[PDB]
Parts: structure tokens; C-alpha cells; sequence
RNA sequence: AUCCCAGGCUGA
RNA sequence: UUUUAUGAUCCCAGGCUGGUUUAAUAAGUCAAAGUUUAGCCGGGAAG
RNA sequence: GAAGUUAUGGUUUGAAAAAAAAA
RNA sequence: GGCGAGAAGGGAAGUGUGUUUCAAAGAA
């Protein structure tokens, strides 16, 4: 069964220079819904749709 | 049943659709039925199908409602075309 | 970036002149 | 991508408590990176150029050894199931830019993303291009 | 023939049929049960590994391995077989 | 330019009033709460997805063609999309309404058709274009054959959209008429439209006996017995259904089952449905029936045999067809061969 | 013509490259390079191919004519085309979807 | 490889590749729709033709007159011992005449097919 | 009111003409076709003159060119560097762009054909695309 | 170590710099393989 | 030009048909040919359809202008031909036909004169036979519907997802490169001035 | 053009 | 006017594709290219 | 049925057609 | 009289063959 699990709120004071921040914090948001979200199944999309979003965004955790 | 294919299929159609078809209104097309049988290498024919139109015996095929035409479209109508001589 | 082709430099220029 | 290349030279300076190198928002973001990973005391940025204080130990600088992976004359990029073998049994540090950030390695395997593989900082000899 | 099942229908070929391609080498013999279409080559084309048969086992038991969904399915859609 | 024709309407459409008539009011043909609809509905009270809109003609006769372009443009916007726009003189319009009409009467027609004294008597044409109607056939035939028809008994097979399929059954008034038409039908060349004063396009008729009509009480649930039915007639008068299985062994042909239709009057020639257990079998008999005719020297488009098909039936409290049904899995009943 | 392996055709760079090139309907962008004849253009379209050997990409140039029904599309100006399936003439074979670029006239 | 300059030639015969005839797709269309896709969809029959057969039936034929491969010279080399190699293909009802011989066209073919002809009456 | 046909005779007499088994290129066709007036004739009988560019435009619109072989001389002469179109084979070539040389039934479909076209584009009711499919909703 | 891929023709031209040594058994090539 | 007139009942009912082999082809163009059909001349029916076409005006072929076809995404849809029967009836039917019923109903099937004792219960085997296929089908049916109910839910989440992620990053990009404009485009018209 | 057709229709 | 150093014009030679195991922290697909039952294709003619 | 698909070896010996003019 | 029948083809074709990514409905 699935065992979502809670991501760690981004800091807000900046460690790292604002662009770094902002990609931490796009980062950790879609990071979270590739969690949450499931994945249907190859038939669906085709091929180059697949490969563009396998570089976009993060895997989901639900194949 | 033990009672054959027959005997049940007539017994059911007795008991149960005979009637459901005579209060039923109907209705006949020729959409479906006219698919031909496809050919194969011991058959390459298109023989004649014979369509079973319904009787009124055990159909209730009249119309729901009268047929309708209103004015202009009646001043086109041609009454030589058909013998069922329509009326407003 | 790395294919800097005819095509490509015509696509990538956000304004007329890079101040 | 030629700064960064550029900026791996000082990076590599032995014997020197802090050395200058070309300016860029991704060498910028780089450096954030390598001071989170805690392989330099910190860095400047002062117009054209960004002075990097490098950090030591037992005499011997931190950061041993700098391989390039992308080259503005060609990228690399990887899946996570070859970015996995690629750094397998390796404690280095394989920068990696995605379109999440620049990142490294054990990030993008967690996220399971598809990336472009920079640098590769303290990897021993490992590579494959 | 239902519209799903056209592709398995093949006019140069013919209709589907689940059948028994040869296996193995000289001597040791079994069969990979398939579906196929009727005039494509015994060990040749076909469209799903559908299961196994050996008749010689060394157990001494004829063994016969199926994926019981894929031959409902082929049944369905209407693949022929013999005795 | 006498109106348009709207087809593949949506039953949303074609089943809301007020939607249609404000569809037209925005594409700029003014519809009273002018311009006059009429709806395609069959006998159940049911639209079949067809719509005819005759423009208001005390004024419309002095429109060109680009106020028929634009305001065929404007009807194709308007429109939901699938359903198409088309223009329509005034042939066109007798010809819809004359399709809708026998539309609305198909089933009395064949009923009429299937009376059993007409069973030799009943031809089929194909492929008729569309123009066509039952004058134009009776004059075709007229021409083609010098047969001369009841305009009135001819039929027109409809589609599922409501629009007419390119075969008619003609009720001969006699058995010689029925071969005379058959024998000089033939590849016979047709003009598809008058246009400009001239016939454009041409169409290669045929006439043959494929399509046979027979309504009776005695046959309305023989054909749910089995799904491989023969149809057979030709044979003398007297025989019975044992005699006719002697018959049948005797010319080697095998029916699982053999039932006698008879009706009153008419005793010359013995009718019979044979049952088979496979459709392989239905079809091999067929053949070899096919082959017997060749063989006997009867008549190539003499009535001889058939294959029996109960017409699709439509009722009232469906909410789905069952020749619309698209669950249906006879199709198992008849394995494929190459 | 070039044929990848199975294997290879799972790299990143393969893939990379594949989603560069496919676009949807076949579609490609390009460049006019022709706009002498009417309701024509040449377009010079952006390829790459992946060389397996080298871990690398190159580009190509591909050069069709599509079809344009006005006259909107001058030298110059960034195009994209979608592929027809039968030639039009002797020379037609894509068809102008839409401009991305204009070159200033006049 | 070479990159000489050499002038055309305008004398030389170009060969063409043989291609056979197309069974066909059970998965076609007889009658195509409005293609969603680019492309035309492939044909039931492909090159072959239903045509009216002597018992009263029908069945499939190959195309008339036969689509035939001119540019090469014809196989075996001893064809000629049992053929006639200048044989030709008419189609003359009555008195009217009609000169046609399939030849390859460029592609995309397409639903029209590789072959085509002109239009000649006599 | 109607279209009448044109002649067998005139028609075979502006061939000729054009000319001056028997095939001619299209250009000398439309040039004489023009010059002939024909067409205005039959536009009169049912406002301005018809242009080369309106021939051109009927022709490529008919699709001619690909219905009557136009191109199997492109496979003549280049061969099979024909078969692929215009940047089909990356490394280029040459594609000849001759336009189809007509022959006389040829020319007198094509003339039919315009005519026709002609007269659907003033009358009400045409006889070609007289159906037009709904795209809004 | 990449500078003999630079530009867009490497696969081209990098394919032929490469080593031009004797076959390794060269010695008899009279017997035809 | 044209091929042989034929019915489109006959261009339907022939889709299954092989088309003819070698030797096949070879068999109907010998010289006997008592295999041609009526108006299935190879020489004359072309031409005679055309002379009897030419009796008429033809009508010319369609105009066609090309356009391009827009891009839509595939979507899933639910499965259109998914019989309604119930599992219960389903259910009844296997245990008949796989249990020691048919069998029986086999034995006790009734022979015709003229077929041996195999054949009668063969037909009867087969009558089960298309009953079976039948009932795989709505079974498979059924299932395929509910999954693909469960894969539209997922994908549709799945685009909803991705589209509004993909909007929020053009979005904070767009506010960047803006306020980066509105600054610069004050800086240089101070400097021009 | 009249050799064949287990192919057809017609003639007041 | 159309092609052409992104190789036009223009010679000679060659159909393409797949094959599970596969040692070494060299593998989670054998990893630029090496196959073996097979896949796709390969005119027409009794004139 | 459609759309994309790096050429290699023989060392190769760069412009080829159309059009214009010519008689 | 009816079905099936290529000694299971390497004789053509280089930007070709094939490969990869797609698409293909009657009963309208």
C-alpha cells in the first residue's frame, strides 16, 4: 500500500542565492505531488509525451 | 426442464412475450438486418435474405401519434406518390 | 545552450538589444 | 557552461587561501551547491568576478579533484536508472542540473527526474564520456 | 467480427487460430502454445505467447502451462482451434 | 434557392425547440416564435437527426450565389460541429419531403410488400442516387425495361441517420414484369442530377431478387427458433415436411429441422424453412443450392432460395436499439474463414 | 537509413533527441528559403541526430516545399509546417500551420 | 566517393524497384472517413477487385491490364523461348480505344497507389 | 437559366491551334483557351474576363497533375531519385516542375471541369460542395 | 581528450584520424583469407 | 478507367475473402476462361463504362484546398460495447457448461439421418461452444470497463496536475522577466536622457 | 459477326 | 528558374531487422557497430 | 496507409541543368 | 464440378530496402 510521507517545508531564510530558493521551493512543491499523485498506465500518452515529462518533472512514486 | 428446446422457447413465448408484444407499439427497420454474410472460399454468393416483416397479429405496429405536415411543406407534397392520403 | 543554429538564434533573442 | 568550465581551474588551485574566477548565475548556483555540500569556506561575488575562499584540512585542500561531464560543445544527460549505475559505490559529489535546480546526484535520484550531469567533484576516477 | 478484433484478422494470413508451434532441439521436443493467424508459418509469425505443452517431462506427467485470461480472451475475440 | 438541409443534427438539437430556433435566429434565418422547419420523425415519434429549413420565397427568389454562400458559411458556424449543412432547390425539397414521408409509412409499406402473394413479384434496384424518387424510378423503369409500375408500391431502404439507402424494392404488377425488369436492369446507365438544364453523372443500375418480403402470423417468432435459417420455394404443391425431408436426403441437402409455411390460397408451390446447426453448414447448403440451380436450367433470378433474417424491430420503451446496440456479440454465431 | 538498438533507444540522449525532433501531427519549424512562386515556400528545418559513438548531437538542415493558400510567408520568416501524405504538383508536400517569426517588410 | 563534375545524361534508362500486389487490411476502411490523422487509411481489398464471377458469384481479381516493371529487362534472359516480349494490353470496346500502361508515380502514393496513367482515347 | 456544352468541333479547333497522340503543354492550352474568349462566352450566356492565375488555380485545385500520371516523367528521368519529394533525400537534386502537357480528352475534362467550377461560383444552388460540414458548436 | 569531436562534422571525420597499423597477420596475405 | 460495377454488399461481404495465390491468379487469366462473369470483360468493361458515362455531363472532381489538422491530445475513453448481464447469470452458465452437464446434454442430443454418432454430439459440443465465447467476452468486457474507469480518473488527475504546475512556473518566470524589463527600460531612459 | 454458351429477355 | 561542399551532376559494390544466458562491485536492457530456426519485403507475359 | 530516419568503400579528378543567343 | 497449390523466390531497388513513431468501421 502507499505510504505518503510529509516534505520538509523549504527554508525561508535563503541559504543559497534567490534563484537557488526559488528552485527549492518549485522543487519541493512538485516534488510533493509526484508523491501524491498516481501514474496511469503507457497507452495513454505516446512516446515523446512520455519523455518530455520523465525530464520535467519528478517520477511519481505510484507506477 | 428436461422438457426441449423447443417446448421451453414456445412455453416462455406463450406466457410472457406474445403479450408484451401486442401491447407493446412497434416499429420496422431495415438497418441492421440488411449486413450480408461474408464470403469464404466454399462460399462466394450473395443470396437473397428474406425479411420477416411483422404482422399485425402480434404486433401493435400503428404510429404514437399522427403523422404531421404543416403549411408551406403540404404545398410540396406529392399525393400521387403514395396510396396512404394524408390529411391536417 | 548548445545548437546556436540560424533557427535557433532567431528564436532565442528576447529583445533587440542586449543592454 | 564555459564559465563554469572555466571556474573548475579555480577551483583547483592548491596552496591558496582564495582564488578569483569568471562570474554567472550558474556558477553562482554551483557554488551554493559546494557550500552546502561543505567543500568551500565561502565565496564573493563582485561584479565581473566571484572570489572564492577554498577550505583545507590536514594541510590538503577538501575538494581533490574536479571531472567536466557536460561541455558546451556537448551535453550529457541521463535517466535515473543510468544516473544510479553511473555514480554507484562512489561518496563524489555529480553535479546535476534539472528542471528542479542544480542539484546533485542523490537528490536527483531520489526525485527520480532526468538531468544533465555538470560536474563531478572529489568522484575518484569515475566516468564514462 | 466485432470492431476490437479486426487487427487479429489479417486478409493475407487469415482469422486468428490458437495453436502449437514446435520447440526445442532434435530429440527433446515440446510445444509454445500460440495465437496465430491460420496461413502464417508453424514456427513463424504469431500474435501472443498464450502458454506451453510438453508430453515428455522428466516428472512423467504431461505438463501444460496456459494464462488462463489470454485464452479467455482469444477465445472471445474468436480464435479457432482443433481437436 | 428553396432551403437547406441540416443532417447528423445532435438529438439535443433536434429534440429542443427553442435551441434550434435560436441557433437559426443567430445564423440570421428568422424563425417565428419567414423561414419554416421540419423536423424528421418516424412513427414512434422519434427524430432521426435530419431538418429541413425552407427559406421564406416571396422575397429569397432574388438571392446568388454569394448570399447562399454566405449564409450557408453562417449556418456551418452556428451549427454544432459533426452535423452537416447542405443547400437545397426546389427538387430537393420534394425529394426530402417525400423521404420523410415514407420514412414516417415505411412500416405499412412493408407490410404491404410482405403480403405472401407478392412474394415473386418484389424487385430490388441498387444503387438508385439519391435525387431519386418513386416517380423517377417508375420512369426509369418505364424506359429501361417499358415496364410500367404502380408508383406507389415502391420502397426505399432508409439508414440509421434518417437518410435513404441506395435500394428500392419494386412491387411488379406481374411475375412477367418482375423478369422483364430483371433481364433488361442490367449495368443500365442513369444520371445522378439534373443541373443547369443537363444530366451530370452517371450511375450503373442493377436489378435482381435480393430482398424478399414475407409478413404473416404464422412466421413472426419462426425465426427466433434458430439463428441458420434457409428459406427455400419452387417445389410442387403437395408435399408435406416428411415428404420434403425425403426430398431434401434425396437431393442431398441436410436441414436440422424442416417447417412448411402455407397460406390461404396459393397451393402450386410448397414453401419451407430449413434449420441448420452451424452457419458453415447454412452456407455450404446455400452453395449446393446455388450449384442445383445452375444444374436444373431455373431461371437465374428466379425466387428459388434465401436466407431468412427477421427485419430489425424498434419499440416504443427502448432507450437503446437493438440494430444501435453496439453490445452485440452475434457475430460469434458466424466464424470467419479465408 | 540509420537504425538504433533496442538498448540504445532507451538512453537519455536518444530520447532527448527523439522529443526534439517529434512534435505533434509530424510537425516541423523552419525558415523560408523560396517565396518566389505562388501559394509556395522552401523551408530549412532543424534536424538532430544522435551519434551514439561520440555521446553526442549534430545538426542537420531538411529543405521542403509546403503549401501557403495567401501570401504571408516571406524569406525570412520562422514557419511551422505540417506533412500533407500526397504531393501537390511536383514539388508540395507540407502545408503552413502558422507563423512564429516575421522578417520586418518594407 | 566522388564529386566530379560529369554532365547529365539524357539517354540512360532508370531502373525501378519491383513491387508486387497488396493483399490488403481486414482493419481498413472500404469507405474512408474524415482522417483525424495525417494520412490516408489503407484499403480492404488493396489491388485486388471484386468482380462478378460465372456462376453467379463474385470474387477477386487481379488489376487489367497488368502493372508491369518496363525499365528492366525481362527475367529469366530465355523468357522470350516461351513468351512474347513485346506483348500488349489493349482496352477497346466496339470501335473506341483507349491507350493505358500503369507506370510507378511519385510518392507519397497514398489511397491512389503507385501506379497511374494517362488519358487516351482513340 | 442553363450551361451549354461546348463543341466537339470548336474544342478540337483550339487544340489544333494550341498545338500549332497529340499532346500539348499546358501553358499553350490556357494561353489559346484564353485568347479563344470561350470561357467569357459561356459566362455571358449565364463579370470580369477569366485570368491565367484563375486557370492556374483551377488546375492545381483539380489536382490534375496527380490524377493523370504527371509525374512518372520525373521517374523517367531521374529515376529513383524521384520516388522521394522535394527534401526526401537530404542531399538534394533536381525535380523537374514541368507542368502536365494535356492530351485532347485531357484538355476537354479539364475544360468541362472549369466551366463548371465557373458556373457554381455565381449560381445559387452548385453542383459540387454543396454540403458544407459544421465546424462551431 | 575531445577536442577531435569538435564542430558538427565529427562523425564524419573523426572516424578516419584513428590508428593506420599493419593488419596483424598482413605476412600472408597471398593465401586470400 | 473505371473497375467492374460491383454491389457494395459484395464490396463488404468480401473483407475477410484471401485474395488469389499464384497459381490461383494464373488459373483466371487462361484462354477457356469460363470463369468471367456478366459485364466482367477485361478488355471491353472499362471502355464501355466510360462511353456509357461520357452519354451524360460529368461532374467535375472536388475541389481541394489543404489545410492543416489540429492537434488534440488522445484521451481515454469508457469501453461503448459492454453487455449488461449479471455475474450471478454469468456465474450459472460456467458452472453448467464447465461442470458434468454438458456431457449429458451431449449424450442426450438428438441425431439426424444421415450423420454418425460423433458428428450430433459435436454440434451440440460446438452450440456450447459459441455460448462460452460468449460469455468471456462480457467478462472481459466488463472488467476492461472498470479499469479503464480507473485509468481515465488517473490520468485526468494526472493532467490537471501537470497543467496547473506547468502554469505556475510560466507564471513566477513571466513576473521575474517583467519587473527585470520595467527597471531596465527606466535605467535606460535615464540614460538617454 | 454468327462458331459456342447447362447465360438471359423480348415479338398482339 | 531549379539543385549544389549539409556533397548537386554523376560511375562500380553491397535487401534491412530480431535472438532471452552472458562471470569481473563491467550493469537494471551486453552498452558506437559482430548471430543462428525467424520478421518485413523482393514486376509481368498462352495474344 | 502516413512521418522521421548520419551513409560506407573503390584516393578522386565541382559545378549540373533549364532559359537566352546561334545558325 | 468445388477448394488449396511460388522446389517457399535474394533475379529489381542507395537515399532504396528495412527500421522507429503512429493510424486504419461496418449496419453510414
Amino acid at each position: 500500500p502507499p505510504t505518503p510521507s510529509p516534505f520538509p517545508l523549504p527554508p525561508s531564510p535563503s541559504p543559497s542565492s534567490p534563484a537557488s530558493a526559488a528552485a527549492a521551493k518549485a522543487a519541493a512543491f512538485a516534488e510533493q505531488a509526484a508523491a501524491q499523485t498516481p501514474e496511469p498506465s503507457v497507452l495513454v500518452r505516446s512516446a515523446e509525451e512520455w519523455i518530455k515529462r520523465d525530464f520535467f518533472f519528478p517520477l511519481s512514486h505510484q507506477p | 426442464m428436461q422438457r426441449d428446446f423447443v417446448d421451453v422457447q414456445t412455453r416462455y413465448e406463450q406466457l410472457v412475450t406474445i403479450p408484451k408484444n401486442k401491447e407493446r407499439h412497434c416499429e420496422a427497420v431495415l438497418t441492421k438486418c440488411t449486413k450480408p454474410l461474408f464470403f469464404s472460399r466454399y462460399f462466394k454468393l450473395l443470396p437473397s435474405m428474406l425479411y420477416v416483416i411483422p404482422s399485425k397479429a402480434h404486433f401493435n405496429t400503428a404510429p404514437v401519434q399522427p403523422f404531421y405536415l404543416p403549411t408551406p411543406f403540404a404545398a410540396y407534397r406529392r399525393n400521387d406518390c403514395f396510396r396512404q392520403l394524408h390529411s391536417s | 545552450r548548445l545548437h546556436n543554429s540560424h533557427q535557433a538564434r532567431v528564436l532565442r533573442r528576447r529583445h533587440v538589444y542586449r543592454d | 557552461m564555459q564559465r563554469a568550465c572555466e571556474m573548475v581551474v579555480s577551483l583547483l588551485r592548491v596552496d591558496a587561501l582564495s582564488q578569483r574566477c569568471p562570474f554567472h548565475v550558474l556558477n553562482v548556483q554551483i557554488l551554493d551547491l559546494l557550500q552546502r555540500e561543505g567543500l568551500i569556506r565561502g565565496f564573493k561575488v563582485d561584479g565581473t568576478k566571484i572570489d572564492i575562499l577554498l577550505k583545507h584540512y590536514k594541510g590538503a585542500p577538501v575538494i581533490r579533484n574536479i571531472r567536466v561531464v557536460s561541455k558546451p560543445s556537448r551535453d550529457i544527460w541521463l535517466t535515473p536508472h543510468e544516473l544510479k549505475f553511473r555514480t554507484r559505490f562512489n561518496t563524489g559529489l555529480w553535479i546535476m542540473q534539472t528542471s528542479c535546480g542544480v542539484i546533485s546526484h542523490r537528490d536527483c535520484l531520489r526525485m527520480g527526474i532526468g538531468g544533465k550531469m555538470l560536474m563531478a567533484i572529489n568522484n575518484g576516477y569515475q566516468h564514462f564520456c | 467480427v466485432r470492431h476490437m478484433f479486426l487487427p487479429f484478422y489479417s486478409k493475407e494470413r487469415g482469422p486468428p487460430r490458437i495453436r502449437m508451434q514446435v520447440a526445442g532441439v532434435k530429440g527433446k521436443r515440446f510445444y509454445k502454445i500460440v495465437a496465430a493467424n491460420q496461413r502464417d508459418p508453424r514456427d513463424g509469425k504469431h500474435m501472443e505467447v498464450l502458454g506451453s505443452y510438453a508430453p515428455c517431462t522428466p516428472s512423467g506427467v504431461e505438463e501444460l502451462r496456459l494464462r488462463f485470461s489470454r485464452i479467455k480472451f482469444w477465445l472471445a475475440a474468436g480464435a479457432a482451434f482443433n481437436s | 434557392l428553396e432551403g437547406f438541409l441540416l443532417s447528423n443534427l445532435p438529438p439535443e438539437v433536434t429534440n429542443n425547440q427553442q435551441l434550434l430556433s435560436s441557433l437559426l435566429g443567430r445564423a440570421g434565418l428568422p424563425v417565428p416564435p419567414s423561414a419554416s422547419i421540419l423536423l424528421q420523425r418516424s412513427r414512434l415519434g422519434r427524430t432521426a437527426g435530419r431538418c429541413l429549413v425552407l427559406l421564406p420565397f416571396p422575397s429569397s427568389a432574388f438571392l446568388t450565389g454569394e448570399d447562399r454562400k454566405a449564409l450557408q458559411t453562417r449556418l456551418a458556424a452556428v451549427l454544432p460541429a459533426g452535423s452537416t449543412v447542405t443547400a437545397c432547390d426546389r427538387n430537393d425539397v420534394e425529394n426530402c419531403i417525400e423521404e420523410f414521408e415514407r420514412y414516417f409509412f415505411l412500416t405499412e409499406d412493408l407490410q404491404r410488400l410482405g403480403v405472401p402473394s407478392n412474394l415473386r413479384k418484389v424487385v430490388t434496384l441498387s444503387p438508385v442516387p439519391p435525387t431519386y424518387g418513386r416517380r423517377e424510378v417508375r420512369d426509369l423503369l418505364r424506359e429501361h425495361a417499358n415496364v410500367d409500375v404502380d408508383p406507389r408500391d415502391i420502397v426505399f431502404r432508409f439508414r440509421k441517420d434518417g437518410v435513404q439507402g441506395d435500394t428500392c424494392y419494386v412491387l411488379c404488377r406481374s411475375e412477367r414484369d418482375a423478369g422483364v425488369v430483371l433481364a433488361r436492369i442490367q449495368e443500365t446507365a442513369v444520371p445522378n442530377r439534373v443541373h443547369y438544364g443537363q444530366l451530370f453523372g452517371c450511375s450503373f443500375l442493377w436489378a435482381s431478387r435480393s430482398a424478399l418480403f414475407l409478413c404473416d402470423s404464422q412466421l413472426d417468432y419462426l425465426p427466433a427458433r434458430s439463428p441458420f435459417q434457409v428459406f427455400t420455394t419452387g417445389w410442387e404443391g403437395d408435399v408435406s415436411e416428411e415428404e420434403f425431408k425425403n426430398l431434401a436426403y434425396q437431393l442431398r441437402l441436410f436441414p436440422k429441422a424442416v417447417r412448411k409455411f402455407s397460406h390461404p390460397g396459393g397451393e402450386d408451390v410448397s414453401s419451407f424453412f430449413l434449420e441448420f446447426h452451424r452457419m458453415r453448414d447454412a452456407k455450404l447448403t446455400m452453395s449446393r443450392l446455388q450449384l442445383l440451380r445452375r444444374r436444373w436450367r431455373i431461371g437465374a433470378n428466379t425466387p428459388f432460395f434465401g436466407f431468412l433474417r427477421m427485419a430489425d424491430l424498434r419499440f416504443e420503451d427502448d432507450v437503446k436499439f437493438a440494430d444501435e446496440d453496439s453490445a452485440a456479440d452475434s457475430d460469434l454465431d458466424e466464424p470467419i474463414d479465408y | 537509413h540509420w537504425h538504433y538498438k533496442t538498448w540504445q533507444r532507451n538512453t537519455a540522449g536518444y530520447l532527448r533527441t527523439f522529443m526534439r525532433n517529434k512534435l505533434p501531427n509530424n510537425e516541423m519549424i523552419g525558415y523560408v528559403i523560396n517565396d518566389k512562386h505562388p501559394k509556395s515556400i522552401r523551408v530549412a528545418c532543424d534536424r538532430f541526430m544522435y551519434v551514439m559513438r561520440y555521446k553526442k548531437t549534430f545538426r542537420y538542415t531538411k529543405k521542403v516545399w509546403a503549401h501557403d493558400e495567401e501570401s504571408e510567408a516571406r524569406l525570412g520568416d520562422v514557419v511551422r509546417i505540417q506533412p500533407l501524405g500526397y504531393r501537390i504538383g511536383p514539388w508540395k508536400n507540407y502545408v503552413l500551420v502558422r507563423v512564429l517569426h516575421k522578417e520586418p517588410r518594407d | 566517393y566522388r564529386h566530379w563534375s560529369r554532365h547529365r545524361a539524357f539517354d540512360r534508362l532508370r531502373r525501378l524497384p519491383n513491387k508486387a500486389l497488396r493483399p490488403g487490411k481486414c482493419a481498413g476502411s472500404l469507405f474512408p472517413s474524415l482522417p483525424a490523422s495525417v494520412g490516408d487509411a489503407p484499403s480492404v481489398h488493396g489491388d485486388f477487385c471484386v468482380v462478378r464471377r460465372a456462376d453467379g458469384g463474385f470474387h477477386l481479381v487481379p488489376p487489367y491490364p497488368p502493372r508491369i516493371n518496363r525499365t528492366v529487362e525481362p527475367y529469366p534472359p530465355s523468357a522470350g523461348n516461351f513468351y512474347e516480349l513485346n506483348r500488349q494490353f489493349k482496352l477497346q470496346w466496339k470501335n473506341v480505344e483507349y491507350q493505358f500502361v500503369p507506370k510507378l508515380l511519385p510518392r507519397p502514393w497514398g489511397r491512389a497507389g503507385p501506379w497511374g496513367g494517362d488519358l487516351v482515347r482513340i | 437559366s442553363s450551361l451549354p456544352c461546348l463543341l466537339d468541333s470548336e474544342l478540337t479547333a483550339i487544340f489544333q491551334g494550341a498545338a500549332a497522340k497529340i499532346t500539348v503543354s499546358s501553358n499553350r492550352l490556357f494561353k489559346a483557351l484564353l485568347q479563344s474568349g470561350i470561357l467569357d462566352r459561356d459566362l455571358t450566356g449565364s463579370r470580369p474576363v477569366v485570368e491565367f492565375q484563375k486557370l492556374c488555380d483551377l488546375y492545381e485545385e483539380g489536382r490534375f497533375y496527380r490524377t493523370w500520371a504527371g509525374g512518372a516523367h520525373i521517374l523517367k528521368i531521374s529515376g529513383v531519385k524521384g520516388l522521394a519529394p522535394p527534401g526526401g533525400n537530404l542531399k538534394g537534386g533536381i525535380i523537374d516542375g514541368t507542368p502536365k502537357h494535356m492530351s485532347y480528352e485531357e484538355f476537354r475534362t479539364f475544360v468541362h471541369a472549369v466551366r463548371v467550377w465557373l458556373r457554381d461560383e455565381r449560381s445559387p444552388v452548385p453542383l459540387c460542395d454543396a454540403t458544407v460540414r459544421a465546424t462551431g458548436s | 581528450s575531445t577536442r577531435s569531436i569538435s564542430g558538427r562534422l565529427f562523425y564524419k571525420r573523426r572516424p578516419l584520424q584513428v590508428p593506420k597499423l599493419k593488419p596483424p597477420n598482413i605476412r600472408s596475405k597471398w593465401l586470400e583469407g | 478507367l473505371p473497375n467492374p460495377s460491383v454491389p457494395r454488399a459484395a464490396l463488404v461481404a468480401a473483407r475477410f475473402l484471401r485474395p488469389p495465390g499464384r497459381f490461383k491468379r494464373a488459373e483466371l487469366r487462361e484462354h477457356p476462361r469460363s470463369k468471367t462473369g456478366a459485364f466482367a470483360n477485361l478488355v471491353k468493361t472499362a471502355v464501355r463504362l466510360r462511353e456509357k458515362a461520357r452519354a451524360f455531363s460529368l461532374v467535375p472532381p472536388p475541389r481541394l484546398i489543404p489545410i492543416p489538422l489540429p492537434a488534440r491530445k488522445k484521451h481515454l475513453e469508457s469501453v461503448r460495447g459492454v453487455p449488461t448481464v449479471s455475474s450471478d447469470v454469468l456465474a450459472r452458465r460456467l458452472h453448467f457448461l464447465l461442470g458434468p452437464a454438458a456431457i449429458e446434454q451431449q449424450k442426450a442430443a438428438k441425431m439426424q439421418r444421415g450423420l454418425t454418432p460423433y458428428q450430433t454430439e459435436l454440434f451440440m459440443w460446438e452450440r456450447q461452444m459459441r455460448e462460452i465465447r460468449k460469455i468471456y467476452r462480457a467478462q472481459y468486457l466488463q472488467r476492461l470497463a472498470e479499469v479503464t474507469e480507473e485509468e481515465r480518473q488517473k490520468q485526468l488527475q494526472l493532467y490537471l496536475q501537470e497543467k496547473r504546475e506547468r502554469r505556475l512556473r510560466r507564471e513566477e518566470q513571466l513576473q521575474r522577466i517583467y519587473d527585470d524589463k520595467k527597471r531596465r527600460a527606466v535605467l535606460k531612459d535615464r540614460m538617454r536622457i
